[PDB]
């Protein structure tokens, strides 16, 4: 139950290098962190249909096929898809949105036809339709004939694919509503996965993954950086590390003679990233994920707020019991209440109460500020 | 005497059927004679007659292979006729089944078929199967091709060709759709309506010649997506037995310019030259949408070609066109008129019995555990379409596999046999799947059925009698109205305090006549007002007409009747046939704010005041609501009824919910302390302490004054 | 199939006569126009609600004339490959020209030459230009007549409605009782009807049904009969018993069921219809009856006197008074007396036109009125529009009318003061007429009229009820009688279930009237009378 598949390289000093223990693809599960639940869901929905197809025969069900990942850009959807495909080690046909859209008229559909036909021929296969929105935007966005021919061809191929063939289709799109609504029905991209911005632990994992090759100085406190960085998606963290390294080299440029093509080996080997460089990079960087609504976790307990004991008890009775003990609610047959409305003077800490409620049920927190 | 009971044949012959001696005399047959046996749907074969005295009168023996071929089980009935004209197959090609030739070496022909065809004279027919036991194994073979056709005898003169690809067993049903009426559940009236218009013109074409009429050709089905419309069309086509052709919408709209017309023309002519035939056009709205949507030249030429082809077949008979869409107002209006989809059929979400039937149909291959209460699921799952039910079953199975994943490993390409032997889904998995389900049919107006009688409506019995007079008599006994020449009143209006039992009242009124029920809540009215909804008032009334009789309930009518929406509603009401039993029932809390135009005669004129429930009504409500909750023995609700003066039904429900919440809180606290299966009186006292009326006295007196003024 | 001669059409004497006298003579007897030296009109434009038999009429006329015929469908012509539609049109026209005499039927012309607004595409412009060029170039050609069928006259491009083009216009209106009876007889000339058939009753009951709707009704009734007799039919048997097959026969109840399961739609939009109400369904108002007779009948029946004196008959009239006084019935009777068609435009239709969500338009309404002249246009509850774009369009159309043409606009409204004064000016709806509530004798006459189709207990005098209904509008008495009938049917059903009640009784009337009310408040009546006297003082020297 839950994340049950995660428990237990890339199907592969000289021996360690050969066994993997510019184009360094085949990034395994190690190269991803901070998205354990979503990765578990994707693995559960991808591997078992292909790796172990006899279970479904034994139980007698038709496994779902369409999988639709969506989340803020830069969270690593493509990375997750590629990692899963390489781990499964099956015929992997990759299709991009703009890449197909850039073809001449009448050739952006034959490519899809041949792609699906080949995937069927060499089953088991995994198809990753990256940036599916570009080839299937909202119905009102595109009125041109080609923009509907492509969508109709995609729908026909998807409907025809539903069969015994062990082929799974995965699509990625930042905006869940941007996709044509007709693509989200039974027999199509039904199962949906949401990617949210990582938390402090996720940020620490991402920073460790990226900051493994850099000549980090001893005075580095990656824990502090993870604590300070809030709302930074993985791409933002990678950019932060790159900017910090750039700042370090810029500081060391004093002893570097740009005129000479080569540099003294001692100077090249003396590069070291300092905490101040990371702080400067944080100052320069500018995240943009928070500009739009996103899913994130919170870790506020009933100690960062004061008083409101009766209010805390009321909120507990309202939310916790339905979540922790639905069995008794079913026993009494009473469905739990849906929503709650806090009112009072401004500045009393309603946001902290909401975050605490979310934390107690261990549920993700979505916010919609007034300007939104 | 061609109907005989099915029995399990002891022998191991797939082309031998045993009959009783008396039965053999009745059928006028001889031992060893070949006879043709036809079973369910359009499947039939030929079997060698055998004499069996042990067989009881009206009984026959057939092995499992014959039953599988005929799509029948033990104890079924078949039609048997003499088959003396069967000839000898001069040349037959037969190929083995793939799964039956797993690693079997040597000349399969000589090893298996040759002993099985040494002067056996076993009758064969196209598509038949037979299993031959050779050595310690058994191999199945299928009748791939025969000459002369169709059914003949495999004698020595026959030339057997056993060269060809193995016949994979999966593709027989995976790549082919063989679904009968038994695969459809919860929709019987719609199935009967489709059959009486599809089979009758084809199976019995001489009846219309005898009565000298031209039966309607077009048939337009519509309803919420996922209700099985395509499955219904497939089942009807298969049961009819006539040649079936499918014209998928997006498939025909996803080809180079000038070729979609070619595909449509080819399909129509091919259907024409194979009369009788069925043409099914799935997702018609994709190729022929409303004018405001499609403006390009190609998307209009396609529609023009479709109209031309459809109008070109009204002379030729034995062909019927069946469409499919989600909304009636989602296709070009020119397609809905005489000669083009005259008949309209509406499919709505199923009821409890339909949901149970769907669950039984889907959960006939799953390995369910003993502790399953499918009836309980059907009761709980409301608003779920068949697709949602299938998704629920798949999710439950996935949850079961996930739970069993602890005892298995992700390595290897095989799983331990014992682990696979233990796959059993339990009720917890179904509840979890329900938790993770995402029903969407209710997001838009749909037609459903209700099962409320004069049982859950306490008080206001005079209103019950008035509704009876208004509704029941016109529908059940129109003869009296015709005798007096009185057109029955169309609709009714309800006004009064909110939460006094109006929705369930309308549901009960619809139930009495046994008619479908459509609901249009306030938010839907606002969405249609802003024109950001996918449905329009005209669409609602067209669906109501299609599913007639129906009751259209307009909740919170004052939110929009304070305009475009009111004008559209009034026009639709006026353009309503008198004889059709389509009743419009409106509800509101501000009868003054309602536009007077609606209240005119021939419209929502009969105003009815819904008074606050009386003490007896309050007692009835309390008894009804707690009908499914453990109550403390000896509880007296008369005191609550007395003390709950001025409380609406919603208020009583709130009090009961709060009492149950306190009781469950105490129970869970006690359990965590480590008992409380009853809801004590003190719980009701606790709920009362913090409960009060939600209806102001000012509003009550204003409603009373308005009712008195209307009475005066 | 073909050979659908004049015997396959009924209830359309006027339109068939017009089309015949316009088509046959140019083709059958071309020498007449040589002798009199005129140029017979070529273009013809038939338009009306769908399913009224336009194509059937055209085919019947062509077959009876016995001339070369060519059929053109808008859809198929528009469904060809780009650049093929023009070729097909050129072919068709050349073939028709070469085989003179000839007839061309451009069915669904609006689908190939739509309103200019919806002609954004290039191909539409090309096709329209090709059609216009072909038509204009046909003037040199002779012995060729073009007929076009369109849903409404405002849908085709305006350029197609000039001299030398589809100038002659014909309007197809819904049929009346006699037409529906004739259609029923025509369709039911082969069905194995049972002896107990009352086709006349069906015709009387079915109002507003078009020929197509009647055909569908017959098919549905036959289907119901087959379904009912199916109990003796098993789907298993391939062979059908001869006795069972012969036993089939439709009955009246089958037709009633089919009527129950029918969906007419002609009345959904404004359509020219015929009415046959005389000076009997309305009682009292004798002065108003005589005034309307003088106003309308004399200009129509005796134009010679007006020509002698040069008077121009008034165009329209306006009725004001309490609602439910029978204004619509009075207008229908007025139309009946002059033997002119009737067009009704209810208030919701006017609001829809205001909001521009309705296909029809004021200009279209008046074009149909002209094509169906003489006619009586009826604008109900003008107050809802005269609280304006709609008012301006109406005024322009009303001013732009031929005096000789017998088109009269009759307005009804309960708020004469709120009506825009511009409408009351001379040459418009200036003749106001007050419609008071019925008198005692009027009430008795109304009661008798509404009871001509209901059995009654002998000796049931209605004078007491008439006297006890002072100031009650016709709708009030209708409500009272309907309530009495409702109580009678209630008692009859109760007795039947307990088992009697074959006719109404005075006690039922007493029970129904015990809960009656006056639909018009006294204050409204006072205001109406004050306004009437004020207007009287405006013309009461
Ligand atoms: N666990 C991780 N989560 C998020 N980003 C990660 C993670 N590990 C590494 N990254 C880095 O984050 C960036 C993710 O790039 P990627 O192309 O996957 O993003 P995306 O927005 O999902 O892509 P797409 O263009 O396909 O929509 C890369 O720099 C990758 O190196
Ligand atoms: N009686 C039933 N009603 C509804 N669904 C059913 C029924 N019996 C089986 N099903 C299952 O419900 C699903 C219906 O899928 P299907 O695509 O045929 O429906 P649909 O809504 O008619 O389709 P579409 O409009 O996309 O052509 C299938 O899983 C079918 O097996
Ligand atoms: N007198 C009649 N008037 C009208 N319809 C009749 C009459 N007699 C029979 N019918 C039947 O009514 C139907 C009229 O359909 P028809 O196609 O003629 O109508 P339409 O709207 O003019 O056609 P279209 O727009 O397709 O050219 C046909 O079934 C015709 O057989
Ligand atoms: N118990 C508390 N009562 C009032 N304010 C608090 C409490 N705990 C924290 N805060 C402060 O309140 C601020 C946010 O106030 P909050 O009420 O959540 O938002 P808003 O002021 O918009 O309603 C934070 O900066 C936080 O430091
Ligand atoms: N006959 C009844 N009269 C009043 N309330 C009832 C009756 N029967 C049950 N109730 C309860 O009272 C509630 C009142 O709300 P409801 O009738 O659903 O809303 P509304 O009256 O606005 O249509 C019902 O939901 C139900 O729980
Ligand atoms: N002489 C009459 N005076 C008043 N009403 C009559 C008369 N004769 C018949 N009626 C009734 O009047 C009704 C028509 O009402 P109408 O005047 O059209 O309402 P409105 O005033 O809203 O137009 C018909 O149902 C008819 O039964």
């Amino acid at each position: 139950t839950a994340t049950a598949i995660l428990r237990r390289k890339k199907r592969k000093r000289v021996v360690r290098n050969n066994l993997r223990i510019n184009n360094m693809n085949e990034v395994g599960y190690d190269d991803i962190g901070g998205c354990r639940k979503q990765m578990a869901q994707i693995r559960e929905m991808v591997e078992l249909p292909l790796r172990h197809p006899q279970l479904f025969k034994a139980i007698g069900i038709k496994p779902p096929r369409g999988v639709l990942m969506y989340g803020p850009p830069g969270t690593g959807k493509t990375l997750m898809a590629r990692a899963v495909a390489n781990e499964t080690g099956a015929f992997f046909f990759l299709i991009n949105g703009p890449e197909v859209m850039s073809k001449m008229a009448g050739e952006s559909e034959s490519n899809l036809r041949k792609a699906f036909e080949e995937a069927e021929k060499n089953a088991p296969a995994i198809i990753f339709i990256d940036e599916i929105d570009s080839i299937a935007p909202k119905r009102d966005k595109t009125n041109g004939e080609v923009e509907r021919r492509v969508v109709s061809q995609l729908l026909t191929l998807m409907d025809g694919m539903k069969a015994r063939s062990n082929v799974v289709v995965i699509a990625a799109t930042n905006r869940p509503n941007s996709i044509d609504p007709a693509l989200r029905r039974f027999g199509r991209f039904d199962r949906e996965v949401d990617i949210g911005i990582p938390d402090a632990t996720g940020r620490l994992e991402v920073l460790r993954i990226h900051t493994k090759n850099m000549k980090l100085a001893d005075d580095v406190d990656l824990e502090a950086l993870a604590a300070e960085t809030h709302g930074y998606v993985g791409a933002d963290i990678a950019s932060l590390c790159s900017e910090a390294a750039m700042q370090q080299i810029r500081e060391k440029m004093d002893l570097i003679d740009l005129d000479e093509d080569e540099i003294d080996a001692e100077v090249l080997d003396s590069l070291g990233v300092t905490m101040d460089n990371f702080r400067f990079a944080l100052g320069n960087s500018n995240p943009s994920a928070l500009r739009e609504t996103v899913v994130e976790s919170v870790n506020v307990t009933w100690d960062d707020v004061g008083g409101l004991d009766e209010i805390k008890e009321e909120l507990k009775e309202t939310v916790e019991y339905p979540v922790l003990h639905p069995d008794q609610y079913t026993k009494f047959g009473l469905s739990p209440s849906k929503g709650v409305l806090f009112y009072g003077p401004p500045g009393t800490g309603k946001t902290l109460l909401a975050k605490a409620v979310a934390t107690e049920v261990s549920a993700n927190f979505i916010s919609v500020k007034g300007p939104e | 005497d061609n109907m005989l009971l099915v029995d399990d044949a002891i022998n191991d012959d797939n082309s031998v059927i045993a009959i009783n001696s008396n039965t053999m005399d009745k059928l006028e047959l001889f031992r060893g004679d070949t006879v043709l046996v036809k079973g369910k749907k359009r499947k039939d074969t030929v079997l060698i007659v055998l004499i069996d005295d042990e067989l009881e009168d009206g009984a026959c023996r057939i092995n499992r292979v014959v039953r599988n071929n005929l799509r029948i089980r033990l104890g079924d009935l078949v039609t048997i006729h003499p088959c003396p004209d069967i000839k000898y197959a001069t040349r037959i090609s037969v190929l083995p089944i793939a799964d039956t030739i797993e690693g079997i070496t040597g000349n399969l022909f000589d090893v298996f078929l040759k002993p099985y065809f040494v002067e056996a004279y076993r009758p064969v027919r196209k598509g038949d199967h037979f299993v031959v036991r050779g050595g310690m194994r058994q191999v199945e073979f299928k009748v791939v091709d025969v000459e002369p056709e169709e059914y003949a005898v495999v004698a020595q003169d026959t030339i057997i060709h056993w060269e060809g690809e193995p016949i994979n067993r999966e593709d027989e049903e995976n790549n082919m759709n063989e679904v009968g009426y038994d695969d459809i559940g919860g929709c019987r009236k719609q199935m009967a309506q489709i059959r009486e218009m599809v089979e009758l013109p084809l199976r019995h074409p001489q009846l219309f010649k005898a009565i000298g009429i031209k039966p309607p050709r077009g048939v337009l089905m519509y309803g919420p997506p996922g209700t099985g419309k395509t499955l219904m069309a497939r089942a009807v086509a298969n049961e009819t037995g006539a040649f079936f052709f499918l014209i998928n919408g997006p498939e025909v709209m996803s080809k180079m310019a000038g070729e979609s017309e070619s595909n449509l023309r080819k399909a129509f002519e091919e259907a024409e030259k194979n009369a009788p035939a069925i043409i099914f056009i799935d997702e018609i709205d994709s190729i022929a949408p409303k004018r405001d949507k499609t403006n390009g030249e190609v998307e209009r030429r396609v529609v023009s070609q479709l109209l031309t082809l459809m109008d070109g077949m009204k002379a030729r008979s034995n062909v019927v066109v069946i469409a499919a869409t989600n909304r009636p107002n989602s296709i070009d209006p020119a397609l809905r008129r005489f000669g083009r989809f005259d008949r309209e059929v509406d499919i709505g979400i199923p009821d409890a019995t339909g949901r149970l039937e769907v669950l039984r149909i889907h959960t006939k291959n799953m390995k369910l555990a003993d502790d399953v209460d499918l009836e309980a699921l059907a009761a709980e799952t409301h608003g779920y379409v068949g697709a949602d039910i299938a998704s629920l079953c798949s999710e439950a199975a996935m949850q079961q596999i996930r739970e069993k994943m602890d005892l298995i490993d992700l390595d290897e390409d095989e799983i331990d046999a014992e682990v696979l032997d233990s796959l059993g889904v339990t009720m917890d998995n179904f509840r979890f799947a329900l938790g993770n389900s995402n029903p969407s049919a209710l997001r838009e107006t749909v037609v459903e059925s209700v099962n409320v009688t004069w049982d859950d409506v306490g008080g206001l019995d005079e209103i019950k009698e008035e509704l009876k007079e208004t509704v029941e008599y016109p529908v059940l006994h129109p003869d009296q109205y015709t005798k007096f020449g009185l057109s029955p009143s169309k609709g009714v209006l309800f006004y009064g305090p909110p939460g006094t039992g109006k929705t369930l009242l309308a549901k009960a009124v619809a139930t009495e006549v046994s008619a479908n029920f459509i609901s249009v809540k306030g938010p839907e009215l606002l969405s249609m007002w802003y024109g950001e909804s996918e449905s329009n008032i005209r669409d609602i009334f067209d669906k109501a007409r299609a599913a007639a009789p129906t009751v259209v309930f307009l909740d919170e009518l004052d939110s929009i009747a304070k305009d475009r929406v009111v004008n559209q509603l009034l026009t639709e009401m006026d353009g309503m046939n008198a004889k059709k039993n389509v009743f419009v029932i409106g509800a509101t809390n501000r009868p003054d704010q309602i536009d007077p135009a609606i209240l005119r005669p021939g419209r929502l004129d009969q105003l009815i005041y819904v008074p606050l429930p009386d003490e007896n009504a309050r007692l009835s409500i309390l008894n009804a609501q707690l009908r499914k909750t453990p109550l403390e023995p000896g509880l007296e609700l008369t005191a609550i009824a007395k003390a709950t003066q001025g409380f609406s039904g919603a208020d009583l429900l709130y009090i009961v919910q709060r009492a149950a919440k306190y009781a469950i809180k105490d129970s869970i606290e006690a359990h965590r302390q480590h008992p409380v299966p009853y809801i004590t009186k003190e719980h009701f006292a606790e709920a009362m302490k913090t409960a009060k009326r939600s209806v102001s006295d000012a509003e009550l007196r204003r409603y009373e004054a308005y009712s008195q003024q209307m009475k005066a």
